[PDB]
């Protein structure tokens, strides 16, 4: 932790949604809050932190896959399913409570924000049958049949 | 559900006049009821409702517009009135509209002809001047055999001619 | 990426602080008019202030149409 | 509003939502018999919104009641086309007519003004401004007690 | 005289920093 | 037909016999469109009649009942100062 | 929370008190949608 | 004689004191004759300008007692509406009409309505995330709409990111709302202006009656069954609102209405014009302190 | 308010309270 | 020395003290306005949190019954205008200008002249299209004020008519600019040399808009008077038009 | 605050002599007496 | 000048924020702390006996160091340096 970065890391630490026991002067917290900002797709100001977070996510794919292979081998259920989501978050750049249509690149912006706050079980959007019934559920007829595909 | 919306315009009551008429009937009966003395409205002295006149509940309303502006005409046009302060009408000065353009006499436009000014045909082996003109190569070499300048401007060309590759961009349909 | 536009604007001020700005660009009616009509294509206004004075910028934060344009002007 | 008192209500169940509808059965006995019959005989069911005419009308449930015949023309000049949401009736074989927002008087004396929409569900009708279809029909108030279903 | 005293007075209240500081200290 | 023969088409006569201007008038049109008391007394009289006649139309349409019809006829006759402006043109009708 | 509501039930594994799915607010407040930002040629991963 | 007329509160209920915006009446001061009335000319003064008596004192007096002079009174068969306003004139009184058309001049009734629709859109536009608003669109308004007094339309149309759980229609200051029941995607706002008199109804009863009238009109066109009618009484400096409320709306509109009634420039110009046609002043500058 | 973080940290150690189980 | 030495607490205390000394002034001494102009030019953008309470204080004093209190309030408005511009508060400039416009009917000439000066100061700062009320409303309201006989109203009004004739001349019709020419002609009889000098500048601005020859005829006919001041001031104006 | 009417509801010491935790029993008595006060007013006089 | 007090760190960090907004955040890290080493020395060491002209002191710092600062930007830091307790 350098001295000028502490103004900004304190601002990330309140956007950070999964808690950290450490303080701001520990290197264990800097790698922690920077990975949680990559998953949230946040923006920075510093030069050094913008090159640090690029180094984190390029390593974070393998290091989460290695921890997945251990905990699968040890016969552990509860750390396995958590670490299997963290392998998905590392490539798709998103938390597990977001809309699964964010993985499709060609899904329009207005439909995603409506599905994230709809509080409907997302399996109900899977069993829609026609693009007319999809377009009513997302309240957009002209973005029916794209979402249906 | 199972009831039917009822057209009631023949006997439809104004809501506000009906509420005011009920409140006036209540305040008629509050005064005879004995051993009451308390005013928290602060308007018991004025007796606020009794001053107010309630129009009928069954009146339906019809409105005339008053269109006459009552503006003093001499004041609006010239800024001067002979009457002055004893004038019966309004001394406002409005309605000026910024409608004229400053011209000082005392001092998707197609600007390109499709045909030549010399061939009057299609641009074949075309030419740009130092102006925005466009000629053929045969147009420009012959226009310079008599005249020294540009057929439209009659400005100095000095015999210079860039080749007009941008015309065949625009004279086609794909634009590039 | 920020040391790119910091250096180019240092050089742009420096040449104007020495009455030699006319050296950067080649001075010609044809060369001025080509450079003006290509500076109106760029999306960053920061490069547009630099491209008009004969100094380019090429970093990976620029888009392809901006990066295609500076290399064609430099060539 | 100089229009008479309505007499028969028929709730429509579409995919967009519920269309509550009231009808003039005394002032117009024939066109109610072409309407209330074909609701209960099912010939209106699964009918698409067919042809929107902008600022004029939209049309659905075009199929035909009986013998593919016409309708005896009846007009009351208390019942006119001045609003939107007014049911009409084309002179062709057994076809509805729902007036838009421009409410022109050029469609009058050429069609049969037949019923209204109850004002709660005019907002459902304004959603149309993948056409809608007709799922279920409930005739809550039948005026023709005797003729209908006998 | 005027009906209200508020017409005839100039200032309703003026902060005298001299007397208030003597009383504090 | 009298209003139109004078040329006063900026003056609108509605079916409850109100005369309504539609427009701002010039000085010339204002001098030209002043109607006398004999016009306006005739109009207010048609207006009292149209009032009573339409009270009978509502009953004959079935909108009001017989007891409401009698109460409305009795209401019009006691409120002709409130309902028509007949006193503006011949003021001695305040006796009636 | 509908106290007088009716819920559907199934067999499963329960969640913890401060689970992700019990706090969907804390992930949708500040998150931004992903865009494609090119990296310098020395920052690209040598693995993939 | 003040005591025999019922006190100063009973006297001032007859007047335009509340339209000025002043809080109290002990420092009220009328402009006196200064010696500068004919300090514009010297001899360049016609016979009317030297001899004729100024209209400005009669207008000053009449404007002051105008809610009692122009009171609704008894129905005479119809009422006349002053053009480009919603001011009804309840007699043919020429001194009143001039000082009212001076106040609402250069289209101030239309301009007041546009300023407030403009301010409510700028307040909703900053609360988009908290209230879950997709978009706020102020509508294309017919130029006649702000002073049409028998029907209305929406001014602002609101749209939800997901969904709104709205309570049944109530007033802006009631506190017991359920929000269970109705579900809506769309809300609107209607802004109503009003100029009342001594015999007018209260602003609360007024907004509630026009809301219930217009939403069952068959004449007004609304984008949804649910919305808010905001009424503003220009003569008495008052406001109220009535309609369907979701969680967060009431508090937001309560605070926003308080700051628009003190900082909107069109309303500020209205109070300033009313003050000049009254020619009234304050004796003190120390009231904010 | 952010005080749940201290509660969420302390709920990681709820599995240690089952070392002593006292049935009355 | 400037004000760059002062911390945030002395800037707070200094501005508060100047406002007290302005609120207590009972005579027409001008140093309190030179004092405000000096402090606000020193700290320019640091002035920005203080702008909203000073403007509401100015708006309050414009409602007060003493004419000398109303006059100082519009003098302090005119001093503050370039600092309100520099702090980029364009909503605050248009609020002041619509309220000053509503006071142009003032009877006291010493108050009225300083209202016009402040509307001149706002207008020469602003973008003319963004100005409230628009110039085509402002200029016809200024034209009868040219017949006011007091000198502080006159010399402030000729400047504000002449500013509009430079910057926005097509917002008035030509027959309105000629009614100003026939009034500036009556303003040449003034015993003040500023009034005569700035009225002659205004004939230049009017002639650049609507042309020479309507203005030449009125000037040539004014050469037939007996009085020398009038003939010498129309001879200056003809060479300006030329 | 408009009329200046002061409704002083005197509370005798006899109510406190038999209970404990009086500091939140006090506020439940105040809400009884204020609501008993509001009901005794006629509806022209009841507060908004 | 080194960070050794709890109060002074909270104002030492936002002096470094002044420096990175003047020079740029993409310069090397010692060169940010090397530059704030200068400015604290030029303002505090002479502070106890300073004269009234702050604009001549503003020009001497700007000229002996060869770095051009806006006058309005410099006055931000003069108020930050007025806060610092231990030196
Ligand atoms: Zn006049
Ligand atoms: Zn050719
Ligand atoms: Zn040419």
């Amino acid at each position: 932790v350098r001295y000028e970065e502490k103004r900004e890391l304190k601002q990330l630490l309140e956007k950070a949604p999964i808690p950290i026991r450490e303080d701001i002067d520990d290197p264990l917290a800097k790698v922690n809050v920077l990975l949680q900002s990559y998953f949230s797709q946040l923006k920075f100001e510093g030069f050094a932190l913008n090159s640090d977070i690029v180094f984190i996510h390029q390593n974070a794919g393998r290091l989460l896959r290695a921890m997945f292979e251990i905990c699968l081998k040890r016969g552990w259920g509860h750390p396995t399913r958590m670490l299997l989501n963290l392998c998905k978050s590392a490539t798709t750049k998103m938390w597990p409570t977001n809309c699964p249509l964010r993985q499709f690149k060609t899904c329009p912006v207005e439909v995603i924000k409506r599905l994230e706050a709809s509080t409907v079980p997302w399996g109900d959007y899977l069993q829609l049958e026609t693009p007319a019934e999809v377009g009513r559920a997302i309240r957009s007829e002209k973005y029916g049949k794209q979402v249906y595909d | 559900k199972y009831t039917l919306t009822v057209n009631d315009d023949s006997t439809k009551e104004d809501l506000l006049n009906f509420e005011r008429k009920e409140l006036a009937e209540k305040a008629k009966k509050r005064r005879p009821s004995d051993d009451n003395e308390l005013v928290l409205n602060m308007s018991g002295k004025n007796k606020r409702l009794t001053k107010q006149i309630n129009q009928p509940t069954n009146i339906r309303t019809t409105v005339l517009m008053d269109f006459q502006p009552d503006v003093c005409k001499d004041y609006k046009q010239t800024g001067y009135c002979g009457y002055g302060d004893s004038c019966k009408f309004l001394h406002s000065r409005d309605d000026f509209k910024t409608g004229w353009k400053l011209n000082q006499e005392w001092n998707d436009l197609e600007k390109i002809p499709f045909k030549c000014t010399l061939c009057k045909e299609d641009y074949k082996s075309p030419v740009v001047t130092n102006c925005g003109h466009y000629f053929c190569g045969s147009c420009f070499a012959k226009d310079m055999k008599k005249g020294t300048k540009c057929f439209i401007c009659h400005k100095e060309t000095h015999g210079s001619a860039k080749v007009a590759s941008d015309l065949q961009k625009m004279l086609n349909k794909r634009k590039s | 990426r920020k040391e790119t536009s910091r250096t180019a604007t240092w050089l742009k001020n420096k040449f104007a602080e020495e009455n030699i700005t006319h050296k950067l660009t080649k001075n010609d009616a044809g060369s001025k008019q080509i450079l003006k009509t290509e500076a109106a294509n760029v999306l960053d206004p920061s490069l547009r202030k630099l491209i008009e004075s004969g100094i380019g910028t090429h970093h990976a934060g620029l888009t392809r149409s901006d990066r295609s344009l500076s290399e064609d002007l430099f060539a | 509003n100089i229009e008479p008192q309505t007499t028969a209500k028929c709730i429509l169940y579409t995919t967009k939502g519920n269309i509550a509808i009231e009808l003039w059965a005394k002032e117009c006995p024939e066109t109610c018999k072409r309407f209330l019959s074909m609701l209960s005989d099912g010939t209106f069911t699964n009918g698409e919104f067919k042809e929107l005419k902008p600022t004029q009308w939209l049309m659905f449930n075009a199929n035909s009641t009986g013998e593919y015949r016409t309708v005896a023309e009846e007009k009351n000049p208390r019942i006119r086309f001045n609003r939107d949401g007014l049911l009409g009736w084309d002179r062709r074989r057994n076809t509805w007519f729902i007036t838009v927002l421009a409410d022109s008087k050029h469609v009058l004396n050429d069609c049969n003004v037949f019923g209204k929409i109850v004002g709660k569900s005019i907002y459902i009708f304004r959603e149309i401004l993948y056409p809608a279809v007709l799922k279920d029909v409930e005739i809550t108030i039948p005026f023709f007690e005797d003729i209908f279903g006998s | 005289n005027p009906l209200f005293v508020q017409q005839d007075i100039e200032s309703i209240y003026k902060t005298n920093y001299e007397k208030l500081d003597e009383a504090v200290n | 037909l009298l209003i139109h023969r004078k040329g006063l088409t900026y003056l609108h006569l509605d079916y409850n016999f109100n005369l309504k201007p539609t427009k701002t008038l010039t000085t010339k049109e204002r001098k030209k469109s002043r109607l006398g008391n004999s016009f306006h007394l005739m109009r207010e009289l048609l207006k009292m009649m149209k009032l009573i006649v339409d009270t009978h139309v509502q009953f004959r349409l079935g909108n009001v009942d017989a007891f409401q019809l009698a109460d409305g006829i009795h209401y019009i006759l006691n409120h002709i100062g409130q309902l028509t402006g007949i006193y503006r043109y011949k003021y001695k009708v305040m006796h009636q | 929370f509908n106290q007088e509501g009716d819920y559907n039930f199934k067999y499963g594994i329960p969640l913890e008190f401060y689970n992700e799915m019990h706090r969907p607010v804390h992930f949708l407040q500040f998150s931004e949608l992903a865009g494609d930002e090119e990296l310098e040629a020395e920052q690209i991963d040598v693995f993939s | 004689v003040i005591q025999a007329l019922g006190g100063i509160e009973t006297i001032l209920e007859h007047t335009l004191f509340k339209g000025t915006g002043f809080n109290s009446w002990e420092g009220l001061f009328w402009e006196k004759a200064s010696g500068f009335e004919d300090s514009m000319q010297f001899k360049k003064l016609t016979h009317a300008q030297r001899t004729g008596l100024s209209q400005i004192p009669n207008r000053r007096f009449t404007l002051w007692w105008s809610p009692t002079i122009n009171r609704a009174n008894v129905y005479v068969g119809f009422l006349v509406q002053l053009d480009l306003t919603g001011i009804f004139l309840h007699g043919k009184i020429p001194t009143l009409k001039i000082s009212l058309i001076q106040i609402f001049r250069a289209h101030l009734w239309q301009k007041i309505h546009e300023s407030i629709v403009f301010d409510i859109c700028q307040i909703l536009d900053g609360e988009l995330d908290v209230l879950q608003i997709e978009s706020v669109t102020k509508e294309t308004v017919h130029p006649r709409k702000s002073y049409k007094m028998n029907s209305s339309a929406a001014d602002i149309t609101m749209e939800s990111v997901h969904e709104w759980e709205v309570s049944k229609p109530s007033l802006l200051h009631e506190t017991n709302d359920s929000f269970k029941g109705l579900i809506t995607n769309k809300m609107w706002f209607d802004v109503q202006l009003r100029y009342g008199d001594y015999d007018s109804h209260d602003i609360s009863r007024y907004v509630r009656a026009k809301f219930l009238d217009y939403t069952t009109d068959n004449v007004s066109m609304y984008p949804s069954p649910t919305g808010v009618m905001i009424g503003i009484d220009l003569a008495y400096n008052m406001y109220d609102a009535y309609g369907n409320w979701f969680n967060g709306l009431k508090p937001l509109i309560q605070n926003s209405m308080r700051t628009i009634m003190k900082a909107n420039p069109a309303l500020y110009v209205l109070r300033e014009r009313i003050r000049k046609g009254l020619q009234i002043y304050q004796s003190s500058v120390q009231e904010p302190f | 308010k952010n005080e749940w973080r201290k509660s969420a940290i302390a709920n990681t150690l709820l599995y240690l309270r089952l070392k002593n189980i006292y049935v009355s | 020395l400037g004000t760059a030495d002062l911390d945030e607490r002395l800037e707070t205390r200094l501005i508060d003290a100047l406002l007290i000394a302005f609120q207590e002034q009972t005579n027409s001494d001008s140093i309190i306005f030179k004092g405000f102009g000096a402090v606000t030019v020193s700290l320019d953008i640091r002035m920005k949190p203080f702008l909203a309470p000073i403007v509401s204080t100015i708006l309050n004093h414009l409602k007060h019954k003493t004419p000398l209190v109303r006059q100082h309030a519009a003098d302090l408005c005119a001093i503050l205008i370039p600092v309100i511009k520099n702090c980029h508060e364009f909503e605050m400039l248009n609020k002041l200008n619509i309220i000053l416009y509503e006071s142009l009917g003032e009877v006291y000439p010493e108050v009225l002249g300083s209202i016009i000066n402040a509307m001149y100061c706002i207008t020469s700062v602003m973008d003319l299209d963004k100005l409230q009320p628009p110039i085509n409303q402002i200029l016809p309201t200024l034209t009868p004020i040219l017949r006011n006989k007091h000198r502080k109203v006159e010399v402030n009004t000729i400047k504000f008519v002449g500013l509009i004739g430079k910057l926005a001349p097509t917002y008035a019709p030509p027959k309105e600019w000629m009614r100003i020419c026939f009034e500036l002609l009556e303003l040449l009889k003034s015993t003040n040399k500023e009034i005569r000098r700035s009225a002659n500048a205004t004939f230049g601005f009017i002639a650049e808009a609507i042309g020479p020859h309507d203005v030449l005829v009125a000037l040539l006919n004014n050469l037939k008077v007996q009085e020398r001041q009038l003939r010498v001031c129309t001879a200056v104006a003809i060479g300006i038009v030329a | 605050p408009k009329t200046g009417h002061l409704f002083l509801k005197i509370i005798h010491t006899s109510v406190w002599a038999g209970q404990k935790r009086l500091s939140q029993l006090a506020k439940w008595k105040t809400a009884e007496e204020v609501s008993a006060l509001v009901r005794s007013l006629p509806k022209e006089e009841q507060p908004k | 000048y080194y960070p050794k007090d709890p109060s002074n760190v909270e104002t030492y960090e936002q002096i470094l924020q002044w420096v990175t907004e003047v020079l740029g955040n993409d310069i090397p890290h010692d060169l940010i702390i090397g530059t704030a080493d200068i400015f604290i020395r030029q303002l505090k060491e002479n502070e106890e006996n300073e004269d009234g002209n702050i604009e001549e002191r503003k020009e001497k710092i700007q000229h002996e160091l060869g770095i051009n600062i806006d006058s309005l930007k410099f006055n931000e830091l003069v108020k930050l340096m007025k806060n610092i307790t231990d030196y």
